[PDB]
């Protein structure tokens, strides 16, 4: 399992770099978090995953969501390469692809980090094969990787798609459905996880440079 | 009678109504879709209920409700597993559920 | 039971006296009605059998046949009375006789108390059968169909007379009650060899096992539309009841004298489902899922264990079941383009929505969906075997993709698409094949409701 | 709300849809900050690591080489 | 809702504004009827370069089959008006 | 079918078929639903060495890092009552080994 | 000049990379005016039945029959025994037959094997 | 008119299924099935009272 | 980790072996060791129903932290002191192991070290 | 409730502790609670009330069949047909009762894996020993017939197994 | 798709599918639309470079030479519109097109409603039947007696007259039916 899910997510997110459809970025995106879900199954934290499964459904959704809402402005269009700037002409859907990515990238705090970071944090401090923690960090890379990917092409620069610009988010349904999602995506993180009993063993002591292992390759 | 086997039970059976009343003088009306929103959002807010029972007491359950068929010495029934996994997991497919049957109510309204 | 065989009798003159104009309604009434009193056959007991006199008795197996065969003759009928429109008055009235006739043998041969007079019945079915064939089938082919189906059956069955007859003569009888209570074991001999060979290939022809089946794609594809549901849904059946019942007096040799058979059968479901994705014939393809679905049902009589029993007991029902509703699916499509082929009209959810809505029901029904009986009936022979050899799963998984797939493929090509341009006579469903398919489909679903009617005397 | 096409213009925004989006990434940002300022052991580590090497032999209790 | 519908005056003013933000083709002197090659002095590739900025202007592409033979902005109208089902 | 030209005016344009012409004989094997012989950016051959060297590496890689795994500087868990003799497994009525542990 | 690219039978040659196409001939000329000649008259005839208002059915294509035919009912009259046909029929319809049934049999015969000294681990298996 | 929509989609379903369950359902043994409640020291039983001792003088390492 | 570069490249003779540890009786260079107690009974984790992992030497602290926790249901941010009780044995409990592993090390090292120095003291 | 025997199914003791709010804040769940039970839980016990009145006003009873005990296969001679029929009837009828011995074993032990939750390895010790010792029982008695199964194939494997431990018993004690 | 195919393509023809497929394969190389412009102009001048060559021969071979380039630099994942055949919405409407005759089984309660329709479609059919003999009349006249060459048809010429073969051109679908 722990082999399955480390090649997994390291082939999905060495794949989901170069896409030019949208779609297919975050569909890659959720195989990737599909194999570090089984990676954190191999070493024994079961209630990990689950966790992670909870978390990952609001981000995942609401980016799926923004894309889609970028997808029928833009006269149903899923090609980045056609997006322009759309951090001024869409700012609530920025703001929550914002968030989105942020999230899905363990930025701390978020409703992302409260499963990544504990997940990546017990891979590291575990008998475990070696080439499936080095996969895992690479892949946890590449996640931020595709993520700014998708966001310099589709809301920064000039505009790229057709003159007659139809671009309109006000829409009550869409406004409320994403606005739901964005209040998950920030805080079920903290409230689900001081709400359940404690059914792991917590790792209490950790090397002052092994515990922000995951932020720095974030960064990187 | 400890209603949590109830409620939870009740939150999988309410799904099904709209698929009972797809045959009625309201699948053909343009209201069909807002009245699949509205039960699915009842839905949720009932199921979430059980799930403050469990962050209470950690109260789990298993309900065999209808017995099935019986082999020789295998016994076969309709049974529901409620433990934490179901409890936590229930409410946030529902909410997830509502919020994209709303964003399609827009996103799907030439079809 | 003369209860149910007399009112069949009484068809008969009924159907021969009736209006010209009152064939058909006269024939669905009276046969739903006899259907109806069939049902009371299924109040069956835990330890033995429904002894009505020294000739007839019930079981837990033969009775969901009777039932079967009751139910299935009104949905000939009404099947059959669209393309008979313009044959004459006393031709329909043949017709109709000749269908009588042949459920007034199928329900004395499920339920005969000796092997003998089921034997004689068991071939009383031919001749109904091949003249249906023979003389309303469509095409040039039918005559040669015909002949694939008879003799194929009976170069198996004049053998099994023959040890029949010699069995008599040893131990005295030939009743199935004291065939079973006084059972001896067979020896490892040549003669017991041969004996078992002659006892066993009449049913292993007539599922049909894999090798043996040449003559089933002929006889269900030329045939008519009510000729290709008896053959499918009933007729192939009695192979399995034949072999359930006569199993009991061959062992301990079947312990090994089933190794050519199962293998037989486990590759013959891979090739045929494996045919079934190459197959330009609509009809053919029907054809070959029923040989895949016997040959499961033929492992699971060779297996001889109780949970392989109720699987192939379910299976065969289910089947009988699907493979209609899919004969009369195709004969829709047939009856609008008169072609088979099955890349001729395409898009047709487009231009038929409820039809398309009875093809996609019938697809999952196929592939063995979750709850259906089909499915109840493959898991219980899948676990048997497994229980006979770990191995069995990679082929018996094998099949349980492939199926799938060519389902799906069928229905994918045939209402999915785009419509063809130059076809412009595909007119409005009528009320009667809406009605013969919901009746093909809904006692599909009420026997998963109550799945203990038809899993057998193992129950 | 009535919008209507612009034809290469930048396109027409209501104050409420910018509004809505200044708001949540502000509480997304403060909300970041607090659980920083509060929660701040979460991300930096709560014990502090010890180095074996500055373990005395006395309470590790290994003999000086001799016996 | 969604896009308005596209109209034959409209589609006429789109294909004037791309041909008209060409600095090989002079304003005053381009007309509805012009011809690329007789009125306006240009060349095969000139116009090839004029039918891709037309498929960017409408957001849909041309065949080559069929992009080669329009020769005059009435004639990229009537194509482009075909095309969307376009009849006022 | 996936290979013809999808700019004619096809009499089937699904299929891409013209009404009387001559049909291959594994047509329903590339009905484009189907088996695609269409013409790769990269040439057959040098994606399957490519593909193939991948998997082989990664599979060598998983096996010689679980010869090599990774683990911290720290000593087994102890468990109290007997590594939890009871507990995992009961067996009442058989005194287990004692299993000690001191302090450190 | 760069690298090049050589095809296959699941990735074929493209059109443009064709030498065959970059060296004509007028009998090539020729051969595609006369190819496209069939290709009109067979159009034509088509579409004369598909805009006639009168026409109600189906339009029947010989081509599709052929083929039909060709895949199913021509294939045993243009058959014959030879030494390639019979050894790929021996070995496709008998190795398989035999080689599952080596495997099932081994298997089963190691099985009772070890249920006959005792050591299966059969607790609990009351179902069979 | 107004909320109609709570009673005939939620009241009645649950009115129906605690009725079924209650007084059908758990007619049978092992039918509707709990775990045992977590009981911590220091904690007093409902039904018979008793109440549960300390934990063992806790060593106080403050 | 450096612990895995001294095993896997540098001497392994000398390093611990996770698995087979610890190799040294444990009262060898201790003149006597305490035995480690427990304050929780197997009755009182039995009714608390732990886990079968978290029934370690720090599970009386984690009984606490689940009373306290069931008690002040709704008010999900009391629970603060008996966490940080819960992680502070858990801290000690893995300084413990370091401790142990670190010991091995030592040991064998040093074992090692002086049975060379006999035999080549011997062998002269 | 008294709908069956508590002994054929037992139960422990159902020991639950008392609350011990240790927050000043209200508890959600007993609010919520008292809603359900004032807003479903009564309509439902007065309409039961109606119906058990109903019932009650028209009482009448049903009677559990009784078999003899009649000569078993042993006592069989070999062609007697009727004694034969008589003693496989009754073997078939021991087979469901044993049948249904099992099943009731194997819900007692899915009810205490259920019931003790996260100590069901040690606290379920004595269910899965009865299921061990009626599992082999079972086994020993019936597995291995296939079907066509029937008292004479009974008889002969029961034979097999006692020449079998006969002959194991004599080699041990020449020992 | 509306014009009727030739036997072949000619060498201008070819450099000039060329030349569209290198601008498209380069636009989806360069993102941004000024670097787009700058090697767009570098393009160009690159093709017209050797505008001016007499020997076909030459150019024959440069024209293989550029494709052989093509083929190696190309991108292997240009940007397609999304109603192209390689495109995300390419048949998306097809499911939803519905031929006009199957208005002529529509039960009589169903044409009750919409009774000007009917009345115009009856209105066609009837145009439709009177045009049809002439149609046919004159397409035999103006084929060549060895069969047609081309796909092409000819237009209507006399006074009355509608052009031959038109009317499942005119009566199509639509693009968005439903
Ligand atoms: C789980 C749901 C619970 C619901 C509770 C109530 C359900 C009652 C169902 C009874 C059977 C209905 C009749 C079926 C034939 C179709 C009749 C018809 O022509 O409809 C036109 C009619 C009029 O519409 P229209 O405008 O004419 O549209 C026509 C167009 O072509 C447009 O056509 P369309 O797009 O509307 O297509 C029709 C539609 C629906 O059509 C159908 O599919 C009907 C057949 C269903 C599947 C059959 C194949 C599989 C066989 C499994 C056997 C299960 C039997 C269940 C017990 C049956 C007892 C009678 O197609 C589908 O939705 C795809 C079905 C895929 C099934 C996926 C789930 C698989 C099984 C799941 C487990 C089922 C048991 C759950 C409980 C298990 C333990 C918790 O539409 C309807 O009446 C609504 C159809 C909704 C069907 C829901 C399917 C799910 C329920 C399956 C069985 C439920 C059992 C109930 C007991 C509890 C279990
Ligand atoms: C196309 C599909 C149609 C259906 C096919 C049906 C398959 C029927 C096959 C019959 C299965 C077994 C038949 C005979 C039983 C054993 C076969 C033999 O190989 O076993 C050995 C037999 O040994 C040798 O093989 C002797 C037989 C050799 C001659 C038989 C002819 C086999 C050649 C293949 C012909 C293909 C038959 C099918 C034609 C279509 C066993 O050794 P032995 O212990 O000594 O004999 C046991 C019997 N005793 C105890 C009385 C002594
Ligand atoms: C493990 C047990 C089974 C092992 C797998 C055996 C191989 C199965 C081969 C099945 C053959 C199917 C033949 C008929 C299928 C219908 C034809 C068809 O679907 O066409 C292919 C169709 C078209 O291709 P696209 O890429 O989608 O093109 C879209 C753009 N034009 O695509 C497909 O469906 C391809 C499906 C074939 C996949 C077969 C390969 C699977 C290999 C699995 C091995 C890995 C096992 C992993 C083990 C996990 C570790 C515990
Ligand atoms: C509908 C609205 C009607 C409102 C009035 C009803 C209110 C309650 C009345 C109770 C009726 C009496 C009653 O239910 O008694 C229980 C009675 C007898 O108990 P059994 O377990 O079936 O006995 C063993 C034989 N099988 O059971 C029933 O009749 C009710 C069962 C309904 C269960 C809910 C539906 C579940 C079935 C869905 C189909 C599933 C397909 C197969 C699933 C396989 C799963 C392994
Ligand atoms: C993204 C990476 C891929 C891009 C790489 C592509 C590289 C290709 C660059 C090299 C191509 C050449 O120069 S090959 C140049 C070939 N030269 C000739 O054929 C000369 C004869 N002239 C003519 O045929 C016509 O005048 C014509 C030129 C067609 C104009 O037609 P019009 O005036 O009537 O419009």
């Amino acid at each position: 399992t722990l082999c399955l899910g480390a090649i997994t997510t390291l082939f999905t997110a060495l794949c989901a770099i170069t896409q030019n459809d949208i779609k297919k970025i975050v569909a890659f995106s959720t195989s990737s978090q599909l194999g570090l879900m089984m990676v954190t199954i191999g070493i024994n934290q079961p209630h990990l995953a689950f966790l992670h499964i909870c978390m990952h459904a609001f981000f995942k959704a609401m980016l799926f969501m923004c894309s889609g809402s970028i997808i029928h402005s833009l006269n149903d269009e899923q090609d980045i390469r056609k997006m322009g700037g759309l951090y001024k002409a869409m700012p609530f859907t920025t703001t929550a692809l914002i968030i989105g990515s942020l999230a899905l990238t363990g930025m701390p705090y978020l409703t992302g980090f409260y499963s990544k970071d504990l997940i990546i944090e017990a891979v590291n401090m575990s008998y475990t094969n070696a080439w499936a923690l080095l996969m895992t960090l690479i892949a946890t890379s590449l996640t931020a990787a595709y993520s700014t990917r998708i966001i310099f092409f589709a809301f920064l620069g000039k505009p790229r798609f057709p003159p007659l610009v139809l671009i309109n988010e006000n829409n009550p349904l869409l406004i409320n459905s994403i606005k739901r999602l964005l209040i998950g995506s920030i805080f079920a993180g903290f409230i689900i996880s001081n709400n359940i009993p404690p059914m792991t063993v917590p790792n209490t002591t950790m090397p002052l440079y092994m515990k922000m292992t995951a932020l720095i390759v974030t960064i990187m | 009678m400890n209603p949590f086997a109830s409620l939870t039970l009740t939150t999988l059976t309410i799904l099904t109504i709209p698929i009972m009343m797809s045959n009625s003088n309201i699948y053909k009306t343009n209201l069909y879709p807002n009245y699949v929103k509205t039960t699915v959002s009842y839905a949720f807010t009932l199921s979430l209920v059980p799930l403050l029972m469990f962050m209470h007491t950690g109260q789990e359950m298993i309900i065999s409700n209808w017995h099935w068929m019986t082999l020789q010495t295998v016994e076969l029934s309709l049974s529901f597993k409620m433990d934490y996994f179901s409890v936590m997991f229930i409410p946030v497919a529902l909410f997830v559920t509502w919020s994209i049957m709303e964003f399609s109510m827009w996103y799907m309204h030439s079809d | 039971m003369l209860k149910i065989i007399i009112p069949t009798t009484m068809l008969l003159p009924m159907t021969w006296m009736s209006k010209h104009n009152m064939i058909w309604i006269n024939a669905t009434v009276h046969s739903l009605l006899i259907s109806l009193i069939s049902l009371s056959l299924l109040n069956q007991l835990g330890e033995n059998s429904l002894n009505f006199s020294l000739t007839f008795f019930s079981d837990s197996l033969s009775a969901p046949l009777l039932v079967l065969t009751t139910w299935l003759l009104p949905l000939m009928l009404m099947a059959s009375q669209s393309h008979l429109s313009k044959e004459t008055t006393t031709r329909k009235k043949l017709y109709i006789t000749m269908l009588i006739l042949l459920q007034l043998f199928l329900i004395m041969t499920f339920t005969a108390t000796e092997l003998i007079l089921f034997y004689i019945l068991f071939e009383a079915t031919l001749v109904p059968t091949l003249i249906i064939i023979t003389r309303w089938g469509n095409q040039t082919e039918r005559l040669n169909a015909g002949l694939y189906f008879l003799f194929y059956t009976l170069a198996g069955s004049l053998p099994l007379l023959v040890a029949l007859v010699y069995i008599q003569n040893t131990t005295g009888s030939l009743n199935f009650l004291i065939i079973h209570y006084w059972s001896h074991p067979l020896s490892n001999s040549w003669s017991n060899i041969f004996m078992w060979l002659a006892c066993i290939m009449a049913f292993m022809v007539k599922m049909p096992l894999y090798g043996l089946h040449l003559w089933l794609p002929k006889a269900h594809v030329e045939a008519p539309i009510a000729g290709s549901m008896v053959l499918a849904a009933v007729l192939l059946k009695l192979g399995g009841y034949g072999m359930m019942r006569i199993t009991t007096i061959l062992n301990p040799l079947t312990n090994y004298m089933a190794y050519p058979f199962l293998m037989l059968s486990m590759w013959g479901m891979i090739m045929t489902s494996s045919i079934c994705l190459r197959q330009t014939d609509l009809k053919s393809l029907i054809a070959y899922s029923s040989v895949s679905h016997m040959a499961l049902v033929i492992v699971a009589i060779m297996i001889q264990t109780p949970w392989s029993f109720m699987g192939a007991t379910a299976l065969m029902i289910a089947h009988g079941l699907t493979s209609s509703m899919l004969f009369c699916l195709a004969n829709t499509n047939y009856e609008r383009v008169h072609s088979r082929t099955m890349i001729l009209a395409r898009g047709l959810q487009t231009l038929l929505p409820l039809m398309a809505t009875w093809w996609l029901v019938a697809s999952l029904t196929n592939l063995a969906l979750p709850p259906s009986i089909n499915l109840i009936g493959e898991l219980f022979i899948i676990t048997a075997s497994f229980s006979w050899s770990n191995i069995t799963i990679i082929l018996m998984g094998m099949n349980m993709m492939i199926t799938a797939l060519y389902s799906l493929y069928m229905l994918i090509t045939t209402q999915r698409g785009k419509y063809t341009h130059h076809i412009n006579n595909i007119k409005p469903s009528f009320t009667r094949e809406n009605a013969l398919m919901a009746l093909h489909i809904l006692p599909l679903l009420l026997l998963t409701l109550n799945p203990k009617m038809i899993l057998g005397p193992l129950y | 709300v009535h919008i209507e096409p612009r034809y290469r213009q930048f396109p027409q925004l209501t104050r409420s849809q910018l509004i809505q989006a200044e708001f949540f990434s502000a509480t997304m940002w403060f909300w970041i900050l607090w659980r920083f300022w509060h929660d701040s052991d979460a991300v930096l580590g709560h014990f502090p690591y010890p180095d074996p090497s500055q373990w005395t032999d006395e309470e590790l209790g290994i003999l000086p080489d001799d016996e | 809702s969604d896009a308005p519908p596209l109209t034959l005056e409209a589609i006429k003013d789109r294909v004037l504004y791309v041909l008209k933000l060409y600095d090989k083709i002079d304003p005053e002197k381009l007309s509805v009827n012009s011809h690329f090659m007789k009125d306006l002095g240009l060349d095969s590739l000139d116009q090839v370069e004029i039918i891709m900025a037309m498929e960017d202007e409408f957001g849909f592409e041309i065949p080559d089959i069929d992009a080669e033979k329009l020769m005059c902005p009435q004639e990229i109208v009537d194509y482009i008006a075909d095309k969307k089902d376009v009849y006022e | 079918q996936q290979e013809r030209d999808p700019w004619y005016d096809w009499d089937h344009p699904d299929l891409r078929l013209n009404w009387g012409e001559p049909i291959h004989w594994d047509l329903d094997m590339y009905i484009r639903n189907r088996v695609d012989t269409s013409p790769t950016p990269v040439s057959w051959n040098t994606m399957c060495k490519h593909l193939f060297g991948f998997v082989a590496f990664m599979l060598f890689m998983f096996w010689v890092g679980e010869i090599y795994p990774s683990y911290q500087p720290v000593g087994p868990k102890q468990y109290p009552y007997n590594d939890l003799y009871l507990e995992r497994g009961g067996d009442p009525t058989k005194e287990p080994e004692p299993v000690v542990h001191y302090e450190i | 000049s760069f690298p090049k690219y050589k095809p296959s039978r699941l990735a074929t040659l493209p059109a443009t990379l064709d030498p065959a196409e970059y060296d004509i001939s007028p009998e090539t000329r020729k051969a595609q005016a006369e190819r496209l000649a069939i290709r009109s008259r067979l159009k034509r005839e088509y579409l004369l039945q598909y805009n006639d208002p009168n026409r109600l059915g189906v339009i029947e294509d010989p081509a599709l029959i052929r083929w039909t035919y060709a895949r199913s009912a021509n294939i045993y009259p243009n058959f014959r025994p030879t030494p390639k046909t019979s050894l790929l029929g021996a070995l496709f319809g008998i190795g398989p037959l035999f080689f599952w049934y080596y495997v099932f049999k081994t298997d089963r015969d190691k099985k009772e094997k070890l249920i006959q000294e005792g050591k299966l681990d059969q607790t609990f298996n009351i179902s069979y | 008119r107004h909320s109609i929509f709570a009673v005939t989609h939620v009241l009645i379903p649950v009115w129906i299924i605690h009725y079924y369950l209650k007084y059908h359902v758990t007619a049978k043994p092992y039918t509707v099935v709990e775990r045992k409640p977590r009981i911590f020291p220091g904690d007093t039983i409902l039904e018979t009272g008793e109440v549960i001792p300390l934990m063992k003088e806790f060593p106080d390492q403050h | 980790g450096a612990h895995l570069a001294r095993r896997y490249l540098g001497d392994a003779s000398k390093e611990p072996d996770p698995l087979r540890m610890p190799t040294f009786p444990p009262d060898y260079g201790f003149p006597e060791r305490k035995e480690r107690e427990m304050v929780a009974t197997q009755q009182e984790m039995n009714d608390a129903q732990l886990m079968l992992q978290q029934r370690d030497y720090c599970a009386h602290y984690l009984i606490q932290l689940l009373k306290c926790k069931r008690d002040s249901f709704p008010n999900f941010l009391a629970c603060k002191h008996e966490q940080h009780d819960w992680d502070y044995c858990e801290h000690l409990d893995y300084v413990k192991r370091m401790k142990e592993f670190e010991r091995e090390r030592r040991l064998l090292q040093r074992k090692k070290r002086r049975e060379q120095r006999e035999a080549e003291m011997a062998r002269g | 409730p008294d709908s069956w025997d508590k002994d054929v199914y037992p139960e422990p003791p159902r020991r639950t502790p008392a609350p011990a709010p240790q927050t000043s804040l209200p508890n959600p769940v007993t609010y919520l609670t008292k809603i359900f039970d004032l807003l479903v839980d009564r309509p439902v016990t007065l309409a039961r009330e109606f119906i058990e009145q109903q019932h009650a006003k028209n009482r009448y009873y049903y009677y559990h069949r009784e078999f003899r005990r009649v000569p078993d296969i042993t006592e069989c001679e070999e062609k007697d047909i009727l004694c034969m029929f008589e003693a496989e009837m009754q073997w078939r009828r021991d087979y469901k009762v044993d049948q249904e011995i099992v099943n009731i074993i194997q819900e007692r032990l899915k009810a205490c894996q259920q019931r003790e939750g996260e100590s069901y390895r040690q606290n379920c010790a004595k269910e899965l020993e009865q299921f061990t010792q009626v599992s082999k029982a079972f086994q020993d008695r019936y597995s291995d017939l296939g079907a066509h199964y029937s008292a004479r194939k009974c008889l002969a494997k029961q034979k097999q197994r006692m020449l079998a431990e006969r002959k194991a018993a004599k080699e041990a004690a020449a020992a | 798709a509306f014009s009727a195919p030739a036997a072949y393509l000619t060498h201008q023809q070819k450099v000039l599918r060329l030349y569209k497929r290198a601008l498209r394969h380069l636009e989806s190389w360069c993102v941004h639309r000024d670097k787009y412009r700058y090697f767009a102009c570098l393009m160009r001048a690159r093709f017209d470079e050797h505008k001016n060559e007499k020997d076909m021969v030459k150019a024959t071979q440069l024209l293989r030479q550029a494709e052989e380039e093509f083929w190696y630099g190309q991108h292997p994942q240009p940007y397609i519109f999304p109603e192209s055949p390689g495109g995300t919405s390419y048949e998306r409407y097809e499911c939803y097109k519905v031929p006009e005759w199957c208005l002529d089984d529509w039960h009589p309660s169903e044409k009750a409603m919409y009774p000007d329709y009917f009345a115009k479609r009856e209105q066609w059919k009837r145009l439709r039947r009177e045009s049809w003999e002439r149609e046919v009349k004159q397409l035999q006249e103006e084929t060549p007696p060895g069969g047609p060459r081309t796909e092409a048809l000819p237009p209507a010429r006399k006074e009355g007259d509608l052009p031959p073969l038109w009317w499942h051109i005119v009566t199509r679908p639509r693009e968005r039916p439903m």
